[PDB]
Parts: structure tokens; C-alpha cells; sequence
């Protein structure tokens, strides 16, 4: 039994139309929403037990659920509120008591996207010190210079996620602490063995997806648009 | 809030053992259910227990129930790096559809990695692009080792970060420093307190 | 829905200043939300006591009232009952012979 | 002489927020338990009703229908919300539940069920069924109720266990009020012609009247029903249609268990 949520990551505005969704191919008659705050337990916010049917959760004001299949089941934000940043968890299950849960939703509700700006992404070369000292090759990925600090950094060798050797920044730090709306950076590293590294046949590349304005979101400065994107940096290897 | 959980957060080292206690009003109590949740990630369940006295296992995870003292405690035994994670508990009030899950806070638990060899070194590496602008690698060096915030603003350190290369069972400590203003690297990591035996090539 | 069925009837043979107890019997109605009073010469009883309420085998509602009274030639007594079956409440008189 | 054991729980639902559970319990046709929405605490009606429980396992078991009641009430709010638009308030529930008793160690429970004033519902061996005549949509609260693992088991050792054991033990407590005999006091009046022949204020509830003429047994004579009294005895009254004139010779007999023997013949 899986359960997919979309958007998986959402930047919006006060006031702003947001709309959760989550798709379930389990046939399960009944569906739930739930969201998660730090010193706090997942709370039920709405529910359903079929379609066309809406429940009250235990904490239902702010937001609207919507069934229209067996399938779907919606969380609407018709007047988005910074009150409603939170992780959104979607769950399903039949007449028995186990509920399955969805991978979460992050939400983040800003009073103004007028700070939202993409990272510029630089990929550091491994040291021949380190090759030549530990024999194996760090490199160091750096995303700086991004609004807000929703971004997910991941690592690709030949097209294909790597995830051994890897760690990121548990937090992004801010560029300028005095600042209330301060910009983020973020670093991580891919250690490999130095024979990996020196095979120019690899192909490193660093990807950070930003999360930011939607294609239908207004913007009046004369910048480029800070849509949602993906920014990279990418390095071959060498002997 | 029904369901209480204890302790709040907890910092152990590799290869101990912890437990994780998890108190609850709720009534009925039909079934207990302990997830874990990683930084990020969603919700993993580990065990389930359903009888008035329980016991249950799964691998290094081992949990009990008392519903008479309405209380579950959660054993990890010989704890690993990827134990890192808030534990979460939850108990249902129904055996079927007709419950509510009432959920606890969570137990945060830190696992801190035992560096068997440690090689402290800071490396300079440079831009793949951009030759001129380079980063500094604080690296390899063991837990007992904090890495202090920069002393500048235009300086710019990271916190402490553990990598795991799981098909050379190797672990390392790593930091990175950087900054855009004649910037040096053996005066990168000034305001920590690092090992003397610490290796700086030039 | 169902109809109430009222029955008006003393515990003991009923003689004229002699103190007794009347009941009154009401069946075979549903839904259980009901109103019932005792009245004397038209007017209601203060302490009207009332049995728990239960149901029969055909899932039929039912339940019994009572107050003491006393009889006398003049005094005229009744049970009044409401319910959401009948448009109007359904009194029945105490007939002594009947 | 068979005693049936009765727990009989009426649930009104008015809306989606108003609710109250009452609960009688009978013991033949006299009641020993009263539950009330306002008492938090099962009552006892007769000084007997704790049967050959002791106080430890009396408090365990009102404690699991205290539970129970709260958990009742959430789960039927619960199942309206499943059907909607299909079901709709005002809703009555009606359970009737029980053991009945047979010589020696021999009986036969039963949970019986009422949607509406129509049973529909009850619990049969290891699970909850429909019954003949029953509305199918109640095929989804039977599979969510079954599911129930824990109710199950539990409503399983109520029947199967519980309720022999607690009647055994509350035949013993009761014996004194279960065989109790209570006279009854006829009288005779007229109605415009039919007589009336009243037989108040007796127990057990088997009766004998007849209108006779000497040793004659009239055929005409109309049996009502059985009325109770509040000092918990029986009423029962005869009708006989007559012609004017004739009422003189007219008796009625009475034979009941209580008299032993003297019948209350009583001349107009
Ligand atoms: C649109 C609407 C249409 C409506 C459709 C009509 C259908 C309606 C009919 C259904 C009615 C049943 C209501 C169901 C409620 C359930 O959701 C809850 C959900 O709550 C449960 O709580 C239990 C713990 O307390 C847990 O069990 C627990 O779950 C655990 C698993 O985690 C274990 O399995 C545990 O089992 C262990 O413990 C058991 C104990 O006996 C066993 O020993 C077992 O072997 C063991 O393993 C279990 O208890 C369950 O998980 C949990 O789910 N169950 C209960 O509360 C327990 C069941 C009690 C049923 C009571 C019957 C009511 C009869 C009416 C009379 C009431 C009058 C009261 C006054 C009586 C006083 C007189 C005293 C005389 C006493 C004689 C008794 C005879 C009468 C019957
Ligand atoms: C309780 O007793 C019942 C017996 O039936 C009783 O039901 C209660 C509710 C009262 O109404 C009472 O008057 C009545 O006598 C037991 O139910 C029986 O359980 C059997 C096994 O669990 C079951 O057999 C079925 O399942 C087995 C599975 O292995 C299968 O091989 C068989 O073919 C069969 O399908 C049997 O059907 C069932 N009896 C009835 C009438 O349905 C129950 O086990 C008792 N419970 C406890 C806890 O003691
Ligand atoms: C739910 O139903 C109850 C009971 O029918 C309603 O309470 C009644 O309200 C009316 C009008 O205000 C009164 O005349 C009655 O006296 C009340 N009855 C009882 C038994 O208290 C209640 O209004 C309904 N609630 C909702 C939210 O619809
Ligand atoms: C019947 O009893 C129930 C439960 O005691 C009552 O519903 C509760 O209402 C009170 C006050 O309205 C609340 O404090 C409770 O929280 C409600 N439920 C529970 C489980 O506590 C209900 O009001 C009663 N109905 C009548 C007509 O008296």
C-alpha cells in the first residue's frame, strides 16, 4: 500500500490560493490529513470516508478538504496564513485501524515573496593533498545566496543519485545574521576513493532544487522571475 | 496532548544501548505503534503492540506494553549512525476504522559516530569553474573535536558533518570554511579549538 | 412512527376518601421522546413519579407513570401524553367501572 | 422454570452533536440494573443485583461499560458520517442483550440489534451479521465492526462466559424476590352491558379469571393484558358482554399460585 503527495515542497504568499493534493491507488475507502509542528504531535485536520464526503478534523479552521475519487483526496488553503507553515502528512486505509502514511508535505507561507531569489551553485575540486594523504577524493558542493531555505541538494555520478559518501548541512546558514530576511547558504560533500575521482569517465554533478514562485505567481521587480528551479554545477574527473 | 513521551531529546554514543519511554491516557487503548523519522523524512513504522502485556522485536529495535500502567517503553540496542531520528509514538483508540491516532512529540535521539582513525587535515579545493575561488575542508578529525562558528561576517563556517561510506565501513567528520574576502586557511579555522597534530600541506 | 396506547387503572379497589395510587400505562410508541402527565380536574399533579423506561420484544416502547390520589365523586382524573406521531395530545379520563 | 436475562440499551441521536444512552436490566420481569445518561455509575435497583460477583470484579466490569458508552456513542456518530447523505438523523438504537437460563448448566445468549425500531443487527458465534429483511447498505458497518478484533473477543466472552456465570450467581442472591407470592384483590363494576371483573396486586404473573355462572364457565369472557403495578405486582382485568338484567348469578373466579387453593369468588 503507497501513498504519493504533490507538491512534495511549496513556497507561498499571504493570501495566496494553496492547494495539497494526494493520490492513493490502494482502493481505500477512507483518507486523512494531518499536519506536524515542533512540539507537537500530528493533529487531524480533516478526513474523508468515501467520495464526495468531507469530515472535520480536530483542528479543521483554515482549510478546506475536497474528494472528488476514491482516489484523490485534497487540503485547500483558500487564504494561505504564515500560521499554516507546517510539514502536511496525507494517510489512507480500509476498515481495519492501520493508516498509511504519505511522504510529507513542507509548507512555508511568507507575508512577501519581494526576497525570494534562486542559489548560485559551485562544485569544489577534490586537493591532490587529499588524494595523496588519505587516498581518497572529497568534493564539496556550495549553494549560496538563495530566499527562503527551502532547497534539497542532491548528488549525481553518470546520470544516477548517489547517496554513499554523502552529507549535508543538517541547517542552511544565513549570509547576513543582522538581517531579518537574510539570504542562505548550504554546503555538502561527496567523499569517493582517489581511483574513482582520477576516472575521467565519471561525471560529478551537484543539483540543488529551489523552491520559490509559481509560473502564475505576479512579480513586479525588474529582476528575473525566482520561479521553483533547478540550478547545478558539475565536474568531470581527472587523472 | 494523551500522550506524553520521555525523554525529550537524547545524545548517545555508537554501540550503547537506550531506552525510550512513552506514557498515555488514552481510552481505550486498543494498539501502541512506535515510528521513526529521519531529519526530512516521513513516517517509518518499527513495531506494533496490541496485547494488554506485549513484547515485540525487530532486529536491534525491541519495545514493551503495559496497558494497565498505560506505558511502552522502546530499546535500541547497540545504536548506529542512521539510529539519528525522532521516534514518535502513537496509540489508536479503536481496533478498526472508527479510531482517532493520538501522537506524541517524539524523541529526538543523536547518535554520535565512533572515529576509529582519526587523520585531521585541512585540504584547499577549488572551483571547478572559477580557479581563483576555493573553499577549505576541516576534515577527518574525531567527535571529542567541536567546530566553532566564524568570528567574521564575511567569513563563513559550517557546523560539523559526518559522511558515511558504506562499502569501506569508513566514517568521517567534516566541516567547510569559505570566504570572498587575502583569505588564508590556516587562519580559516582560528576560533576552534582543533588538534595540534592537525595536517596543513602548502 | 408509533401510536401511544394509554391505560388508566388504580392499584387498589377504589372507594370514595380512601387514599390509593393510579397509574397510567402507555405502549407501543416510537420514537422513546415522550411527555406524560397526570391530571386532576384538568390541572397537573405536582409529584408524578415515573418507572425507568424499557422496551418489549417487538422493540416497542413502554413506560408507567403513577401518583397517589384520591377518589371522590366529583374529582375527575386523566393521563395527558405528547408525542411526535400525534398532531394533537391524547387524553384519557379515569373511568372507575371501566 | 426458564428465567431470561435482559439488557435492554436505548440510544437517541438527534443531530450530529445531541446524544444520550439509558439502560434498564431485567431479571424474568423484574428489573435489577438502571443506567441512567446522567449517572455516571451503573445502579442497582434491587440489593441483590451484584449477584455472586465480588466488589473487585463488579468495579472491572461497570468500568469496561463505562468505556463502552463513550465509545458507543463516538462509533455510531462515526458510521452516520460513512453513509451520509444516505442516513440521516433523528437515529434510534436499540440493543437488546442477554442470556437465557435452562436446567442444569444449560443456556443460550444473545445480542440483538434495532435500527429504527427494526432489528436488523446481531452477534452471531465469533462476528456481527445482518439478520433477514435488513437494508444492505449496513454491509459496510458490518465489515468495519468486524474488523474490530478486540470488540469481538470481548463480546464474545460477555455472551459465551460472562452472563451464565453472573445469572447463576444472581438466581442464588435473588431467590427470596424471584419466588415471591403476592395476593391478589378482585373487584367488580359495569359499563355501559359489559362487567368488569379487576385482579390487582398479584405475583407471579400466571393467573386464572373466568366470568362463571355457579359451575358454569362463561365463553365469552375477554382476557386483557397484562398491566404492571409500581410495588412491582401484576393487573389484569376481565370483560364479559351481557344482556340488561341478567348481571345476577354472574362470579368471578380467580385462581392463583398465592392463595393456595381458596379462590376469591366474588358474587354480583
Ligand atoms: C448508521 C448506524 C448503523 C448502526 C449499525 C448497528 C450496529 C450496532 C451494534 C454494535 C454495538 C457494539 C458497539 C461497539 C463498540 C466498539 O466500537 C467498542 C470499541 O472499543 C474497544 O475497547 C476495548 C477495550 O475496552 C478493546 O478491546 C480489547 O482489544 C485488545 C486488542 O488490543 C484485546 O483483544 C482485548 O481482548 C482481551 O480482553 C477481553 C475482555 O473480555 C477478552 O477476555 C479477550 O479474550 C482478551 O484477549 C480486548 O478487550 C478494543 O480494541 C476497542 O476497539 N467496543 C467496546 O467498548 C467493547 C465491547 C462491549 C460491547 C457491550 C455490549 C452492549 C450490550 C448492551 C447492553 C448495555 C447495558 C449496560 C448495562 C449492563 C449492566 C448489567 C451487568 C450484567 C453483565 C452481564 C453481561 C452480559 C450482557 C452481554
Ligand atoms: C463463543 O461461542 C460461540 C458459539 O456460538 C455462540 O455464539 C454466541 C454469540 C451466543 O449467541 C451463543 O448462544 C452461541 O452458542 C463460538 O463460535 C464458534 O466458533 C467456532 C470456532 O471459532 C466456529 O467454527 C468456525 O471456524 C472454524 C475456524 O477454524 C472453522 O474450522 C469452522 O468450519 C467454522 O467455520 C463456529 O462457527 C462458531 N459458532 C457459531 C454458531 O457461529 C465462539 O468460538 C465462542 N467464543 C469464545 C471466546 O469462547
Ligand atoms: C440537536 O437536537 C437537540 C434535541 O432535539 C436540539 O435541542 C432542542 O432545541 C430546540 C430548539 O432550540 C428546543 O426547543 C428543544 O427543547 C431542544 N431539545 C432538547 C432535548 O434539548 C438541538 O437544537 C439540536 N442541535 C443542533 C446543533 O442542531
Ligand atoms: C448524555 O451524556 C453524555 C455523556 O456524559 C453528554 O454528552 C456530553 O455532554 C457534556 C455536556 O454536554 C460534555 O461535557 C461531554 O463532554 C459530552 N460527551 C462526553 C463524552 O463527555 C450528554 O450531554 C448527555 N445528554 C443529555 C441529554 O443529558
Amino acid at each position: 500500500a503507497a501513498v504519493t503527495q504533490s507538491p512534495r515542497n511549496k513556497v507561498a504568499v499571504t493570501g495566496g490560493k494553496v492547494t495539497l493534493s494526494c493520490n492513493q491507488t490502494n482502493n481505500h475507502n477512507n483518507m486523512y490529513w494531518y499536519r506536524q509542528d515542533t512540539g507537537h504531535g500530528l493533529r487531524l485536520i480533516h478526513y474523508s470516508y468515501g467520495a464526495g464526503s468531507t469530515e472535520k478534523g480536530d483542528i479543521p479552521d483554515g482549510y478546506k478538504a475536497s474528494r472528488p475519487s476514491q482516489e484523490n483526496f485534497s487540503l485547500i488553503l483558500e487564504l494561505a496564513t504564515p500560521s499554516q507553515t507546517s510539514v502536511y502528512f496525507c494517510a489512507s486505509g480500509d476498515e481495519g485501524y492501520t493508516q498509511y502514511f504519505g511522504p510529507g508535505t513542507r509548507l512555508l507561507v511568507l507575508e512577501d515573496l519581494r526576497n525570494v531569489t534562486p542559489p548560485k551553485v559551485s562544485l569544489f575540486e577534490p586537493s591532490k593533498a587529499e588524494i595523496s594523504h588519505t587516498q581518497k577524493a572529497t568534493l564539496v558542493c556550495l549553494a549560496t545566496g538563495f530566499y527562503p531555505d527551502h532547497v534539497e541538494l542532491s548528488w549525481w555520478v553518470n546520470g544516477k543519485e548517489v547517496h554513499s559518501g554523502v552529507c549535508t548541512d543538517p541547517q542552511p546558514l544565513k549570509e547576513q545574521p543582522a538581517l531579518n530576511d537574510s539570504r542562505y547558504s548550504l554546503s555538502s560533500r561527496l567523499r569517493v576513493s582517489a581511483t574513482f575521482w582520477q576516472n575521467p569517465r565519471n561525471h560529478f554533478r551537484c543539483q540543488v532544487q529551489f523552491y520559490g514562485l509559481s509560473e502564475n505567481d505576479e512579480w513586479t521587480q525588474d529582476r528575473a522571475k525566482p520561479v521553483t528551479q533547478i540550478v547545478s554545477a558539475e565536474a568531470w574527473g581527472r587523472a | 496532548t494523551q500522550v506524553e513521551q520521555s525523554p525529550q531529546s537524547l545524545v548517545v554514543r555508537q554501540g550503547e544501548n537506550c531506552v525510550l519511554q512513552c506514557n498515555y491516557s488514552v481510552t481505550p487503548d486498543n494498539h501502541l505503534r512506535w515510528f521513526k523519522q529521519d531529519t526530512g523524512k516521513g513516517l517509518v513504522s518499527l513495531t506494533v503492540l496490541v496485547d494488554q502485556k506485549d513484547k515485540t522485536s525487530n532486529g536491534r529495535y525491541s519495545a514493551t506494553l503495559d496497558k494497565d500502567a498505560k506505558h511502552s517503553t522502546l530499546h535500541i540496542t547497540a545504536t548506529l549512525l542512521d539510529d539519528t531520528a525522532t521516534y514518535i509514538c502513537v496509540v489508536g483508540d479503536r481496533g478498526s476504522a472508527l479510531g482517532r491516532l493520538h501522537f506524541g512529540a517524539g524523541t529526538q535521539l543523536i547518535v554520535i559516530p565512533d572515529i576509529q582513525n582519526p587523520d585531521p587535515a585541512v585540504y584547499q579545493l577549488r572551483d571547478s569553474k572559477s580557479s581563483d575561488k576555493s573553499v577549505c575542508l576541516f576534515t577527518d578529525f574525531d567527535s571529542q573535536t567541536n567546530v566553532s562558528q566564524s568570528k567574521d561576517s564575511d567569513v563563513y563556517i559550517t557546523d560539523k558533518c559526518v559522511l558515511d561510506m558504506r562499502s569501506m565501513d569508513f566514517k568521517s567528520n567534516s566541516a567547510v570554511a569559505w570566504s570572498n574576502k587575502d583569505f588564508a586557511c590556516a587562519n580559516a579555522f582560528n576560533n576552534s579549538i582543533i588538534p595540534e597534530d592537525t595536517f596543513f600541506p602548502s | 412512527q408509533k401510536t401511544p396506547q394509554i391505560q388508566v387503572y388504580s392499584r387498589h379497589p377504589p372507594e370514595n376518601g380512601k387514599p390509593n395510587i393510579l397509574n397510567c400505562y402507555v405502549t407501543q410508541f416510537h420514537p422513546p421522546h415522550i411527555e406524560i402527565q397526570m391530571l386532576k380536574n384538568g390541572k397537573k399533579i405536582p409529584k408524578v413519579e415515573m418507572s425507568d423506561m424499557s422496551f418489549s420484544k417487538d422493540w416497542s416502547f413502554y413506560i408507567l407513570a403513577h401518583t397517589e390520589f384520591t377518589p371522590t365523586e366529583t374529582d375527575t382524573y386523566a393521563c395527558r401524553v405528547k408525542h411526535a406521531s400525534m398532531a394533537e395530545p391524547k387524553t384519557v379520563y379515569w373511568d372507575r367501572d371501566m | 422454570k426458564n428465567y431470561t436475562f435482559r439488557c435492554l440499551q436505548m440510544s437517541s441521536f438527534a443531530n450530529r452533536s445531541w446524544s444520550r444512552t439509558d439502560s434498564v436490566v431485567w431479571l424474568g420481569d423484574l428489573q435489577t440494573h438502571r443506567w441512567s445518561n446522567d449517572s455516571a455509575t451503573i445502579s442497582f435497583t434491587k440489593p441483590w443485583s451484584q449477584g455472586k460477583l465480588s466488589n473487585q470484579q463488579w468495579e472491572k466490569l461497570q468500568h469496561m461499560f463505562q468505556v463502552y458508552r463513550v465509545s458507543f456513542t463516538r462509533d455510531i456518530q462515526e458510521l452516520v458520517k460513512m453513509m451520509s447523505p444516505k442516513e440521516d438523523y433523528p437515529i434510534e438504537i436499540q440493543l437488546s442483550a442477554g442470556c437465557e437460563m435452562y436446567p442444569g448448566n444449560a443456556s443460550e445468549s444473545f445480542l440483538h440489534v434495532a435500527f429504527q425500531g427494526k432489528y436488523v443487527v446481531r452477534f452471531w458465534g465469533t462476528s456481527w451479521q445482518t439478520v433477514p429483511g435488513a437494508p444492505s447498505w449496513l454491509d459496510l458497518p458490518i465489515k468495519v465492526l468486524n474488523a474490530d478484533q478486540g470488540t469481538s473477543a470481548t463480546v464474545q466472552m460477555l455472551l459465551n462466559d460472562t452472563c451464565p456465570l453472573f445469572v447463576r450467581g444472581l438466581l442464588e442472591a435473588g431467590k427470596s424476590d424471584l419466588e415471591k407470592q403476592e395476593k391478589p384483590v378482585a373487584w367488580l363494576s359495569s359499563v355501559p352491558r359489559q362487567l368488569v371483573c379487576h385482579v390487582s396486586g398479584f405475583y407471579p404473573k400466571p393467573v386464572w379469571v373466568m366470568w362463571m355462572r355457579g359451575d358454569q364457565e362463561q365463553q365469552g369472557t375477554h382476557r386483557g393484558d397484562f398491566l404492571p403495578n409500581a410495588d412491582e405486582t401484576w393487573y389484569l382485568q376481565a370483560t364479559l358482554d351481557v344482556e340488561a338484567g341478567e348481571e345476577a348469578g354472574l362470579a368471578c373466579r380467580v385462581k392463583h399460585s398465592s392463595l393456595g387453593g381458596q379462590d376469591i369468588i366474588l358474587y354480583w
